[PDB]
C-alpha cells in the first residue's frame, strides 16, 4: 500500500499503467528494467480483474493493452488432430499469422483475455513488488 | 436459330457474340439465363429490353463500341454485368435498377472521375473492376454503399493517391489490385487492422520518406500477402513478393527494406527516476 | 479406383467445391457425398504443392477452407510471473483454418462464422 509516484497501489504488488507502444517480447524486459523488477501483470480473481479495467480506463482507453499471459506451444499451432484424425505432422503458418501473447481486450472493456501476435505494437502494465 | 443455344442442365446460356448487331434479336427463349452481347455494335443499350427475361443472371456488354447506357427498367434477378473494353467516359447510376448485382466489370473504359453517390442500392455487389481507365482521384465514401465487397480492382489507371478510410467498412475484401498506377504514399491508418490476404501494388513510382512509414510498417507485417500481377503462368510461379513495392520503382530499393534515418520516433517515462 | 470427378494423389480422391460454406458444414458436405470423406488434410509440402496444382484452375486465387480448428486453445499458457491459472476469463473466439491457393499455400486464421469455398477429401 506504499508506493511510487506515476504508479499505484494495490495488495501483493505495485501497478503502474504504461503510456507507450511496445512488443510483448520486448515489454517483459522494460518490466525488469522499472528498478524494482518484475513482469508483465497476472490475472486470477474477480476483484483484481476488475480493479484493472478501471486503472487503463483512467488512460482514458487508448487501445489494447498487453498482459503477461503467452500460448508456450511446442511447434506454431495447438491442436493435435485434424478432422479425418490423421495428426498435425506439416505446419505453414507465418509468425505474423501466429497468435501466442495475450492481450487486454479494449472492446469487452479490459475484462477478457485475447491472444494476438507478439511482435505487434500495444502498451503494457508492468507487476512489481514494494 | 437466331444464335448459338446452349443448354446445359443448370442454365439456358445463349451466345449471340460477334454477330454484328445494333440492338436485341426479338424473339429469344423466355427462360434465357446467361446472354452473351460481344464484339457487336451496340452505341446505345436500354435495359428495360431485357425485362421479357425474368431468368436472366448473366449479362455480357464487352468489347462492343459501347457509349452509352439508358439506365432505365428494373433487372431483379441479374448478378453480374461485364462492359469491359468498351468506349464509356461515364458512369452510369444504377440504385433501384439490379438489386442482385454482385459482378461489375467496367475495365478499359474511358472513365475520367467518380460522382459521390456512384453507386447505390449495390449492398450485394462482391466484385468491382476498374482496370485500365483512366481516373486520377477518387471520391469519398465510395465503396460504402457496397459492404459485401470482396474483391476490387484498380490497377492500371493514373491514379496517385488515395482516401483514408476508404476501405473502412469492408470486412470481407480479400483481393486488391493497384499495380502499375503512380501511386506515391499511403494515408496512415488505411487499411486498418483487416486482413487483407491478396494486394497488388508493384508498378507505381513510390516516395519513400517518414510520411511512408505506416506503409513500411504494414509492408513488413504483410510481406506474405504482397503479390505481382501475373495471367498466363502457373500457380507456382505466383508466390508472394514483398520486394515487388520499390521506392521510386527501382528494383534495387525495396519499400520494407528502408531507413528513414532522421524520422522522429511518435522522453522516457522509466529514466527520469 | 477414384469417382467419376475426383482427382487422384497417393492414395486418395480429392473433389474441389466452389460452393461457399462456413468452415463446419463444409464437412458435413464432404461426410455424405461419400463414407468416410473429411476436408482436406496436408501433411507435406509435396502433398500442397499438388493442391494448388488443382486448385488454381478452378478457383483464381481463393481461400480453401482446410480440417483444423480451435488451433491457440490446446497448449498450456504461463503468465509472465510463472503463476498458474486458477481461474480463466478469456475473450472466447472462433479461429478455424484457412488455405491460400498461391505458391507456398500460406496459412490464415479465419472465422469459422464466414463463408469460404472448401475441398473435401477421403481414403478409399
Amino acid at each position: 500500500v506504499d508506493c511510487l509516484p506515476g504508479w499505484s497501489a494495490y495488495d501483493q504488488s505495485c501497478y503502474r499503467v504504461f503510456k507507450l507502444l511496445k512488443t510483448w517480447d520486448d515489454a517483459e524486459k522494460f518490466c525488469t528494467e522499472r528498478p524494482k523488477g518484475g513482469h508483465l501483470v497476472s490475472i486470477e480473481s474477480a476483484g483484481e480483474r476488475d480493479f484493472v479495467a478501471q486503472l487503463v480506463s483512467e488512460n482514458k482507453q487508448t487501445d489494447n493493452v498487453w498482459l503477461g499471459l503467452k500460448i508456450q506451444s511446442k511447434g506454431q499451432q495447438c491442436s493435435t488432430e485434424w478432422t479425418d484424425g490423421s495428426s498435425v505432422s506439416y505446419e505453414n503458418f507465418s509468425e505474423y499469422q501466429s497468435k501466442k501473447c495475450f492481450v487486454l481486450e479494449k472492446n469487452t472493456g479490459f475484462r477478457t483475455w485475447l491472444n494476438l501476435n507478439c511482435g505487434s505494437e500495444y502498451a503494457f502494465v508492468c507487476k512489481s513488488p514494494p | 436459330p437466331i444464335c448459338e443455344v446452349s443448354k446445359v442442365a443448370s442454365h439456358l446460356e445463349v451466345n449471340c457474340d460477334k454477330r454484328q448487331l445494333t440492338a436485341l434479336p426479338p424473339d429469344l427463349p423466355k427462360d434465357t439465363t446467361i446472354l452473351h452481347l460481344s464484339e457487336n455494335l451496340l452505341y446505345t443499350f436500354s435495359l428495360a429490353t431485357l425485362m421479357p427475361y425474368t431468368r436472366l443472371t448473366q449479362l455480357n456488354l464487352d468489347r462492343c463500341e459501347l457509349t452509352k447506357l439508358q439506365v432505365d427498367g428494373t433487372l431483379p434477378v441479374l448478378g453480374t454485368l461485364d462492359l469491359s473494353h468498351n468506349q464509356l467516359q461515364s458512369l452510369p447510376l444504377l440504385g433501384q435498377t439490379l438489386p442482385a448485382l454482385t459482378v461489375l466489370d467496367v475495365s478499359f473504359n474511358r472513365l475520367t472521375s467518380l460522382p459521390l453517390g456512384a453507386l447505390r442500392g449495390l449492398g450485394e455487389l462482391q466484385e468491382l473492376y476498374l482496370k485500365g481507365n483512366e481516373l486520377k482521384t477518387l471520391p469519398p465514401g465510395l465503396l460504402t454503399p457496397t459492404p459485401k465487397l470482396e474483391k476490387l480492382s484498380l490497377a492500371n489507371n493514373q491514379l496517385t493517391e488515395l482516401p483514408a478510410g476508404l476501405l473502412n467498412g469492408l470486412e470481407n475484401l480479400d483481393t486488391l489490385l493497384l499495380q502499375e498506377n503512380s501511386l506515391y504514399t499511403i494515408p496512415k491508418g488505411f487499411f486498418g487492422s483487416h486482413l487483407l490476404p491478396f494486394a497488388f501494388l508493384h508498378g507505381n513510382p513510390w516516395l519513400c520518406n517518414c510520411e511512408i512509414l505506416y506503409f513500411r510498417r504494414w509492408l513488413q507485417d504483410n510481406a506474405e500477402n504482397v503479390y505481382v500481377w501475373k495471367q498466363g503462368v502457373d500457380v507456382k510461379a505466383m508466390t508472394s513478393n514483398v520486394a515487388s513495392v520499390q521506392c521510386d520503382n527501382s528494383d534495387k530499393f525495396p519499400v520494407y527494406k528502408y531507413p528513414g534515418k532522421g524520422c522522429p520516433t511518435l522522453y522516457p517515462e522509466e529514466d527520469t527516476e | 479406383c477414384c469417382p467419376l470427378r475426383w482427382s487422384s494423389y497417393e492414395g486418395h480422391c480429392y473433389l474441389v467445391v466452389k460452393e461457399k460454406k462456413t468452415w463446419d458444414d463444409a464437412e458435413k458436405f464432404c461426410t455424405e457425398q461419400r463414407k468416410g470423406g473429411h476436408l482436406v488434410s496436408v501433411h507435406s509440402r509435396e502433398e500442397a504443392d499438388f493442391l494448388v496444382h488443382l486448385a488454381y484452375p478452378i478457383l483464381d486465387l481463393s481461400l480453401i477452407w482446410m480440417g483444423l480448428s480451435n488451433m491457440w486453445n490446446d497448449c498450456k499458457r504461463e503468465w509472465s510471473d510463472g503463476t498458474k491459472l486458477d481461474f480463466k476469463a478469456w475473450a472466447k473466439t472462433s479461429d478455424c483454418l484457412i488455405g491460400k491457393t498461391d505458391g507456398d499455400n500460406q496459412w490464415l486464421n479465419m472465422d469459422c462464422s464466414k463463408k469460404h469455398y472448401f475441398v473435401c477429401k477421403f481414403k478409399l
